[PDB]
């Protein structure tokens, strides 16, 4: 259901099978490279239930460039693209062994997606850095043009990340805001007291 | 302003709008040039060549296999992964591997681990299309190539921005040599799958399309014999006579 939805939760402990299937998944995990997840916690995230045919967008840095590829493969995705965001100031100038001018987002595919608009955007984002750890808003427009009007889910998002067509999960969101009746119904069955533990 | 939307509207890549594409990093340039060995180069078909003939062991290896994707004799990741790179790398050494933009981003990582390196940097060659505003698995238009940096044993940004070369031009940006040489990693520098056009002081270039060779293993080794065995390439010559 078009307007933004979100669940404040521990993504480790949420039963994501109540959310249904999504055309696009995006994750910006707190890699252990504060609230981080161990490598084993990342591997055991129930990403496989979230999609049948579609795309995963997975932000990586440092050794999560490798560990993210591992998770991507374990969850049943093939990595088919890699977006980089070149970080500029407001005058379009670029901000261990080398200084870092960019962030990486792996793009994985699962199954055989049909009816996506592949090739509309290119794999380089040039955009102004804002708050720390804040992804560029351009990615949502890219994803919308790639898969217009479909259901999407973001993992480890923050309040500024909520978007129409997206359900946002993170432990710094404000409560639970669900409007999709399919989801509302499955959430009430699974969580009749509204609590998400264990 | 959203340059992704703009690219969709006009065909101008977002990287076209990046501006500006110390001062003593020039004296360092000069020290590199002074300690550089004479350029050395060897025509060799690397698939048939016994890599161990290339001595001594190298401090840095630049590996630029001609991938199929570079063309609208090509090497597959199958062939590349079977190179015995670890047999010629020094116990402390570095590798720079051009991986393209597709499956190489994963298979090049496999190669690095296979040869005993861990990846320490991901250097992105971002190609602008200012002069001129397709793989089935691609989700997006691919406008960059990656050169992965690997370390084994115990000033610059990780981006190179140039215009997309003419179709059929496989050359990589010469800027990569600048990044490598500015690290001051040692003087035994090998470029596998280099060409006549890439031969360079400070480097031993080996490749199947070289038209001429001057490589002599004993001559080459004599550039690093004492007192010069451990220089970084970023320090003054060592006085003699
Ligand atoms: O701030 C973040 N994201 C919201 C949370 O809410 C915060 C708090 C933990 N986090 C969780 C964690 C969790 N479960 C495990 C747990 C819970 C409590 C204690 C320990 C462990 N469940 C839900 N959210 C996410 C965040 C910060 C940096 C990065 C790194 N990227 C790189 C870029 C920069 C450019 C774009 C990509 C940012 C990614 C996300």
């Amino acid at each position: 259901l078009f307007p933004p939805q979100w669940i404040c939760c521990d993504i480790r402990y949420l039963d994501v099978s109540i959310l249904g299937k999504f055309a696009v998944v995006m994750a910006d995990p707190p890699w252990d490279i504060y609230g981080t997840l161990t490598d084993d916690e990342m591997r055991r995230l129930n990403i496989p239930v979230l999609q049948d045919d579609g795309f995963l967008f997975l932000w990586v840095t440092g050794r999560a460039m490798e560990l993210g590829r591992e998770c991507l493969n374990l969850w049943g995705y093939e990595r088919v693209d890699e977006i980089i965001w070149v970080k500029t100031n407001q005058l379009q100038r670029i901000i261990h062994w080398l200084n870092h001018g960019k962030e990486h987002c792996l793009v994985g595919v699962k199954g055989n997606p049909q009816g996506f608009n592949q090739g509309l955007d290119c794999d380089v984002i040039v955009a102004e850095v804002r708050s720390t750890s804040h992804k560029p808003d351009e990615i949502y427009g890219m994803i919308e043009r790639l898969s217009p009007g479909t259901r999407k889910i973001e993992l480890f998002g923050r309040p500024h990340n909520v978007q129409p067509n997206w359900i946002t999960l993170g432990n710094q969101l404000d409560g639970i805001h669900l409007l999709d009746p399919d989801v509302v119904a499955r959430f009430k069955q699974r969580y009749p007291d509204g609590i998400i533990s264990k | 302003n959203d340059y992704c939307q703009h690219f969709v509207d006009t065909g101008h890549r977002p990287q076209n709008f990046i501006r500006d594409v110390r001062e003593l990093i020039r004296l360092k340039d000069e020290l590199i040039a002074k300690s550089n060995t004479p350029p050395m180069y060897l025509q060799a078909d690397i698939e048939a060549f016994d890599i161990r003939e290339l001595t001594p062991k190298f401090d840095v290896i630049l590996l630029e296999p001609p991938l199929e994707e570079y063309y609208r004799k090509c090497w597959t990741w199958d062939d590349i992964m079977k190179l015995e790179i670890d047999e010629i790398a020094a116990p402390r050494s570095f590798i720079f591997l051009w991986c393209g933009s597709g499956e190489g981003l994963d298979l090049g990582r496999v190669c690095l681990r296979k040869w005993g390196y861990r990846r320490c940097e991901d250097i992105c060659w971002i190609k602008t299309n200012k002069n001129n505003p397709l793989d089935p698995k691609a989700v997006f238009q691919r406008t960059k190539e990656h050169c992965l940096m690997g370390i084994k044993g115990t000033v610059d940004i990780d981006l190179i921005i140039t215009e997309e070369p003419e179709i059929g031009n496989i050359e990589k940006p010469v800027e990569i040599f600048h990044i490598i040489e500015h690290f001051c990693l040692g003087r035994r520098r090998l470029h596998l799958f280099g060409r006549d056009s890439t031969i360079r002081p400070g480097w031993l270039t080996v490749g199947p399309t070289l038209t001429n060779s001057n490589y002599n293993a004993e001559t080459y080794a004599s550039y690093f014999s004492a007192p010069n065995s451990y220089l970084t390439g970023c320090t003054e010559e060592i006085e003699r006579l």
